[PDB]
């Protein structure tokens, strides 16, 4: 359920590369990429909040 | 075409007369799409990935 997201909001964070070989704070910040699954699926944590406006 | 500097447009030869076009659809590719850092005149700057 999405009720947990009522109290929290997205954020800006640093980014080593904003597509041009420069560092700019981005609304999409790559926090942690965990690939523990053995079939190659990736779970990616980003600064956005998807599915909730 | 009218010699006005518009950074959102580009002009090209069509038959015998220059014609305008949309800059936002200019693309460069090597083996994957590249990023166009700068454009002016005849020249383009692109940060392309490795390719042949």
């Amino acid at each position: 359920n999405f009720n947990v997201y009522k109290a929290i909001r997205p954020y800006l964070a640093h980014c080593p590369d904003c597509g041009e070989g420069h560092s700019c704070h981005s609304p999409v910040a790559l926090e942690r990429i965990r690939n523990e699954a053995t079939d190659g699926t990736l779970k990616i944590q980003v600064s956005l909040q998807i599915g909730i406006k | 075409t009218d010699d006005s500097h518009d950074w959102t447009k580009l002009r090209y030869m069509d038959n015998h007369m220059p014609a305008d076009a949309e800059r936002a659809r200019l693309f460069v590719r090597t083996s994957a799409p590249c990023t166009i850092t700068g454009t002016m005149g005849h020249f383009i700057l692109a940060r392309c990935p490795k390719g042949e």
